[PDB]
């Protein structure tokens, strides 16, 4: 087609980059080169866009991105178009600055000499420590190895290059290193009404271990990451955002706080946050 | 001959149709002295024999009613009494029996004082001006309380269960002494329980893993209990202690008429809904406190060693 | 040496065979070969044989057999090793009719239906669920891959051939799948005083997850397993039982019976099992 190929370029383009913010890259310039000018037409090409992007990809990111800054231009008959391109150009901009936001207000939340436990490899968690480091401060990292895929291996490396001790541990190991972690952040890769994450598959079991040893859990998530679903179990998850499951559900009820661009937030604001945001 | 004969049969009738004696500890009573008249009206010489026959007659009674543990558990006790004797006289034939018969005459003396020994402890569990829980009717329950009442003030909260509304009859018998008692329906357990000191509850067998085996609704006051963390005490004689496992067993629950749940006026419902009576629940020890019993008070994590203090491991499948 | 080589022909000789068994069996015909006619001189070559089996070994198994049945020979002067020689052969009949012991007593624990949920591969977990299912009995069950060694691959290869339906699931999965399984079966390693068990290092996630899911949790064990440890957090288990660790601890508040040939035993039962064998 042709949004198939931009978007596999694109993560080719920037191998540093999220797969959310190439999405609403992909369906910007999709909007923008068709010129479609019609007021019910627009939106059809839209979730074509977005039906087609997560059936590549089966992030929970990537379809609540779509869906929030789809309502965002839907929200913005000639000038509605030549108005929504400005919003959308905005919109990409304060996206842009999310990560560095998420990065500068939570950097002051680790208590140096700590020592920071990690699930799987996520940029947000990297751009945290960074900060952090940044800001001279010298810590202890645990990073839980992903079995399915190795991106414990790839977390360590690069985290290696920040000159700061890092030891990957096992994947079931974390019931064993939990009483040596102060602390435990995760990067999620979507965020329920309640407060839950839908994270990677042992995210659950750190939450569930932070519990069982009061350890704070802390979860950094930008947030076009906030998708409108609420499962009550593991299995009340859609099924096409698990694919041996790939990303379980954690309960706000195990988590302490989320960082986010809009500032640091209890489980209790996101759902605030999404219906003021109306879905 | 054919007296002891109709009198077993008696015995299982009364035990398969309905509840007879009422009281448990006088089922233990009936029990044992018709365990002692086998036993002494028998053709018997070696202990083997008698110990088979024993196990036969136990096996027809657990067949008659699964729920009523006290008479299995206690014909255990009889074997493990068999046992005993056997052993010291071999580690002796008219002496085996006679000796058999004053061990069943100390267990039968000494099983008429565990009310009396658990009322007599109940008072350094009860302090003044106190607020109990309890739920259903047990004789041993309500006993503690008023021979506690006798010297202390407290308040008891009776929980009714439903449908046998025996907790009714409790608080009268409770009020009768001017134990300030409140009564309930069991749908009031949690709302209350923030405002009780603690639960005190009788039990109809108590198994080897710590747990018991309650009336309905009982496990529901445990979980509230646990909950607010309020102690919860099980006043149980030491004759309702069953060394069958949790799930090792069968017919764990008792399911009574659904008519005492709904009943047979409403009509054409009562064809396409499935009621359901269970009067019996199980409790697990994680909320159980204490146990309180003729010798002592104990934690569930011992009643594995109050077993192997009470039966063979043998008979734990008579 | 002499019984480094035996030790390891005999894991040759039966690779359907357990450690500790493999161990009893080598330091009993180590007694028996020497002959060592001294009343405190034989202790000397034993101590040498467990300290040299659990230098080639790292299991806690092997060193609580050792100490168990060691005390249990020294407890029985020329008619001394003459009964000892008569105990120690009844000891091996006895440890041998554990495991269909245990198979016999637990297996009627499995209501029908149900869903079990193991750890890595374990003789006793396989015995007993054969026992199961020679009872006429179905269920599903779930097996944890067991990253370090792939032994949850070797247990749904072994238990697939027992016309059972399993399902191999991931090490960090089973906070996804617990929501599934009825109760949880794992063969300890070993037995600390309290009730805990020092089992694969997984085991402490999988009872932490039964808790956080009031989920029953199962252990089966033999009692040579009985090993006279108290740790008080994963540390303060012996580091060369754990030699990246291998085995870590779980507390007795996470486990609800044990299945040991003397029966079925309270988490609670096991310390007065071995302060009435006084170490
Ligand atoms: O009057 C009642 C009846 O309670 C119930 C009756 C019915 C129901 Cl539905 C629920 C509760 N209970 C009493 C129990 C003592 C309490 N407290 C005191 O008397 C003082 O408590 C103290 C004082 C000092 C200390 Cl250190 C601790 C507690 C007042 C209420």
């Amino acid at each position: 087609k042709e949004l198939i190929e931009y978007f596999k370029s694109q993560m080719k383009e920037d191998p540093d980059m999220a797969s959310a913010v190439a999405a609403i890259r992909t369906l910007l310039e999709f909007l923008k080169r068709d010129k479609g000018e019609t007021i019910q037409g627009l939106r059809a090409n839209l979730t074509s866009a977005i039906e087609t992007l997560c059936g590549v990809d089966s992030s929970v990111a990537v379809s609540s991105g779509g869906e929030l800054f789809l309502r965002f231009i839907s929200l913005a008959y000639s000038k509605c178009k030549k108005i929504m391109i400005e919003r959308g150009e905005l919109f990409l901009r304060r996206i842009s600055l999310s990560r560095n936001k998420i990065a500068d207000l939570c950097h002051t939340f680790i208590k140096d000499g700590a020592t920071i436990l990690t699930h799987a490899y996520s940029r947000v968690v990297l751009r945290v420590l960074e900060a952090a480091v940044a800001a001279k401060k010298r810590f202890s990292v645990y990073v839980t190895e992903s079995q399915p895929d190795l991106s414990g291996k790839k977390m360590a490396k690069a985290l290696c290059h920040l000159n700061v001790p890092v030891t990957v541990v096992l994947d079931a190991a974390v019931g064993y290193i939990m009483e040596k972690a102060d602390l435990v952040i995760v990067g999620a890769e979507g965020v329920v009404e309640n407060g839950g994450i839908i994270n990677k598959i042992g995210t659950n079991q750190m939450a569930v271990c932070a519990k069982a040893q009061n350890k704070p859990f802390y979860v950094v998530a930008e947030s076009f990451k906030f998708v409108r679903l609420f499962p009550l179990n593991q299995q009340d998850v859609p099924d096409k955002f698990k694919y041996h499951p790939w990303v379980d559900y954690t309960a706000p009820s195990l988590i302490t706080l989320l960082f986010t661009d809009l500032g640091v937030l209890t489980p209790s604001a996101v759902s605030d946050e999404l219906i003021k945001l109306y879905l | 001959g054919s007296e002891l004969s109709e009198r077993i049969e008696s015995f299982v009738e009364t035990l398969k149709r309905g509840g007879g004696p009422r009281s448990s500890e006088e089922m233990a009573r009936e029990t044992l002295g018709l365990l002692r008249q086998i036993i002494t009206d028998h053709r018997w010489s070696n202990a083997g024999e008698l110990m088979e026959l024993i196990r036969r007659e136990g096996r027809r009674m657990t067949a008659a009613q699964p729920s009523e543990t006290t008479v299995g558990n206690m014909v255990r006790r009889v074997l493990k009494i068999i046992r005993e004797e056997y052993g010291r006289l071999h580690g002796h034939y008219a002496q085996l029996q006679s000796n058999i018969i004053e061990a069943i005459n100390e267990l039968l003396v000494e099983l008429e004082g565990t009310m009396e020994n658990i009322a007599a402890q109940a008072l350094e569990h009860i302090h003044s001006n106190e607020v109990i829980m309890t739920i259903g009717f047990s004789r041993t329950v309500e006993a503690f309380l008023k021979e506690a009442a006798r010297k202390r003030k407290f308040h008891v909260i009776v929980a009714e269960c439903a449908p046998f509304c025996q907790g009714h009859e409790m608080a009268v018998n409770l009020s009768k002494a001017g134990i300030e008692t409140t009564v309930m329906t069991d749908a009031a357990i949690f709302a209350v329980m923030s405002r009780v000191n603690k639960v005190i509850i009788g039990t109809k067998t108590i198994l080897a893993n710590g747990a018991l085996r309650a009336v309905t609704g009982t496990h529901t006051l445990a979980l509230a209990a646990k909950h607010h963390s309020t102690p919860l005490i099980v006043c149980a004689p030491m004759f309702k202690l069953s060394p069958q496992f949790p799930n090792e067993e069968d017919s764990f629950h008792k399911f009574v008429a659904p008519e005492e749940v709904l009943p047979f006026t409403e009509g054409d419902i009562l064809e396409k809904v499935s009621v359901h009576c269970p009067v019996f629940d199980y409790v697990p020890p994680e909320l159980i406190t204490l146990f309180i019993s003729n010798i002592g008070g104990n934690a569930p994590s011992y009643i594995y060693r109050l077993m192997s203090e009470l039966y063979h491991p043998d008979d734990h499948v008579l």
